[PDB]
């Protein structure tokens, strides 16, 4: 009876940008949303999830890592009061191409298709 | 407190009062980046990243930069290394401590499944010491878990590495001729192809001769803090935190609830199931089954041997009690999760346990009481036809003191950590 759910990905065109949310609700008391990392996978398309990449990380500590591939174009943040977590992904390439997860400790968003359509 | 080959240590790196300073009779200066982590519950604790500005740098007094051909030297550090999940670090050395410059010196590096020991003289002579885990094992005693490292070198034979207090490997230095070390050291992730990989380090110490054994067995003991609680990972067991328990004598299973009420029971139901990245990682999944929350029965929230506890159960998103009716004939007595407004009388405080009064430790951790400080028996499981039912046992108690093998009532925290992650079951 807890959920990550995930939203805001879709088609966009190259050097076009998108921002995906994820929210996380039901949790009982004895889970405590600040305490947890927030991260943000990708499955690289024609693989399996044992492919995933991690493509940003947001620590309690606060110190952010990111993918190398997408430093500079990914921003991660995280709203500890409404138990939100965002991925803002600037200057996307067709490469960029992936289902995008929400991971918030051991908790899972079911994925999000995102799709960069060059020309 | 600290030993005296610590105290008297050529560099003894600690937080003191509000900042990581050498304690050493030498005191060299630390320089300390903006990307430095110290844990907030112990802040000895250091993490660091694969960012420039995460770094230490130790300016090393002259007096003991390293240049002889003659002088034997060791060092000591307790380090914690995530799991490597990533092709990209397979075939990838990179540097953590560096002591090596224009050609000689020391260095410690790390490559997937490694620790590796450095060690070069002016003319270019080389060895390596290195100790290797694997990472396709069912549980590991090294995976993302606090380790306790120690280097010695004797100049006129060999270096050595020892992991956890024992020896690992050998290797003959005696042909090595005059090692001139670096006027500093730096910790940082130096060469580290994976933009998520760091490390925790703690307890760094320099030591101006070859350790003993003896010397560095007991520099584990004294740096493990004995007295007080540990998770899984090596970190304090901890007040409110949720806890995924494993069964080190049947590690197979995880901790599951048939029904509620004193009417159920606590069972350990498999299998416990594995995660696997093909030729990364292949090991049981350890965030399984029904979740342990240690409370208060100090303000500081660390676990400490000889607390009284109560144990909340997490079934369905809801905390229960872990409690007995222990009235019965039978020496086993099956635990139930209660409602926790329902408890009663029953028996349910529970002494949390890391070593005897003789200082001996063990992994049974939870010792059932009555109210009055007397024992019903330490936490464990027993088979009741086919079932492996949660149990409390003062069988258990007398095994503790004959044998210091693993039993029925062994167990692990695990907390969800970011050295462990694990696509969802």
């Amino acid at each position: 009876q807890v959920q990550l759910v995930e939203s805001g990905g879709g088609l966009a065109q190259p050097g076009g940008s998108l921002r995906l949310s994820c929210e996380a609700s039901g949790f009982g008391t004895w889970f405590r949303f600040d305490e947890n990392t927030v991260n943000w996978y990708r499955q690289p398309p024609g693989k399996s999830r044992e492919f995933d990449e991690l493509v940003a990380r947001y620590p309690k500590s606060g110190i952010v890592t990111y993918l190398d591939s997408v430093k500079g174009r990914f921003t991660i943040s995280r709203d500890n009061a409404k138990k939100m977590a965002f991925l803002q992904m600037d200057n996307l390439k067709p490469e960029d191409t992936a289902v995008y997860y929400c991971n918030v400790g051991e908790f899972w968003g079911q994925g999000t298709q995102v799709t960069i359509s060059s020309e | 407190g600290p030993m005296n080959i610590i105290n008297t240590s050529i560099l003894n790196l600690r937080y003191e009062s509000n900042h990581l300073i050498d304690l050493s009779r030498y005191a060299s200066k630390i320089n300390i980046g903006s990307k430095v982590n110290f844990d907030p519950i112990d802040k000895n604790q250091i993490q660091l990243f694969n960012l420039e500005s995460s770094k230490i740098e130790v300016i090393l007094k002259n007096a003991i930069v390293y240049n002889s051909m003659y002088e034997n030297f060791s060092t000591s550090f307790w380090i914690r290394i995530p799991k490597y999940f990533n092709s990209i670090s397979l075939n990838n050395e990179y540097t953590i401590i560096n002591c090596m410059e224009n050609n000689s010196g020391w260095k410690v590096s790390l490559n997937y499944g490694e620790i590796i020991w450095t060690l070069q003289d002016t003319q270019e002579i080389k060895q390596r010491v290195v100790f290797k885990y694997s990472q396709m094992i069912n549980i590991s005693d090294y995976i993302n878990r606090w380790i306790f490292v120690t280097i010695t070198n004797n100049r006129l034979n060999n270096s050595k590495i020892y992991i956890n207090g024992r020896l690992i490997d050998q290797k003959p230095i005696s042909n090595l001729g005059n090692i001139h070390a670096s006027n500093n050291i730096m910790f940082k992730l130096d060469g580290c192809r994976d933009t998520h990989r760091y490390i925790w380090i703690k307890y760094f110490n320099l030591f101006d001769k070859e350790l003993n054994e003896k010397e560095i067995k007991d520099l584990y003991d004294n740096q493990s803090n004995s007295g007080i609680l540990k998770d899984f990972w090596g970190d304090y067991l901890q007040y409110d935190k949720p806890y995924y328990m494993l069964n080190l004598y049947d590690p197979n299973k995880y901790v599951d609830v048939n029904n509620v009420g004193i009417r159920g029971y606590m069972y350990l139901k498999g299998p416990r199931g594995s995660v696997m990245t093909t030729n990364i990682y292949l090991n049981s999944s350890l965030y399984r089954g029904a979740k342990f929350i240690i409370k208060k029965y100090n303000k500081d929230n660390i676990v400490r041997n000889n607390d009284r506890v109560y144990i909340n159960v997490v079934v369905k998103n809801k905390e229960y009690r872990l409690a007995t009716n222990a009235s019965q004939a039978g020496v086993e007595k099956i635990l139930s999760a209660l409602e926790i407004p329902d408890v009663g009388n029953l028996s349910q405080v529970v002494v949390m346990k890391s070593k005897n009064d003789q200082g001996i430790t063990n992994k049974c951790k939870m010792n059932l009481q009555d109210n009055n400080g007397n024992d019903i028996g330490f936490i464990g499981f027993h088979q009741f036809n086919n079932i492996a039912k949660l149990v409390a046992s003062n069988w258990y108690n007398r095994q503790i003191e004959r044998s210091s093998r693993t039993l029925g009532c062994s167990w692990e925290f695990i907390p969800v950590d970011d050295g462990w992650g694990e696509r969802p079951l």
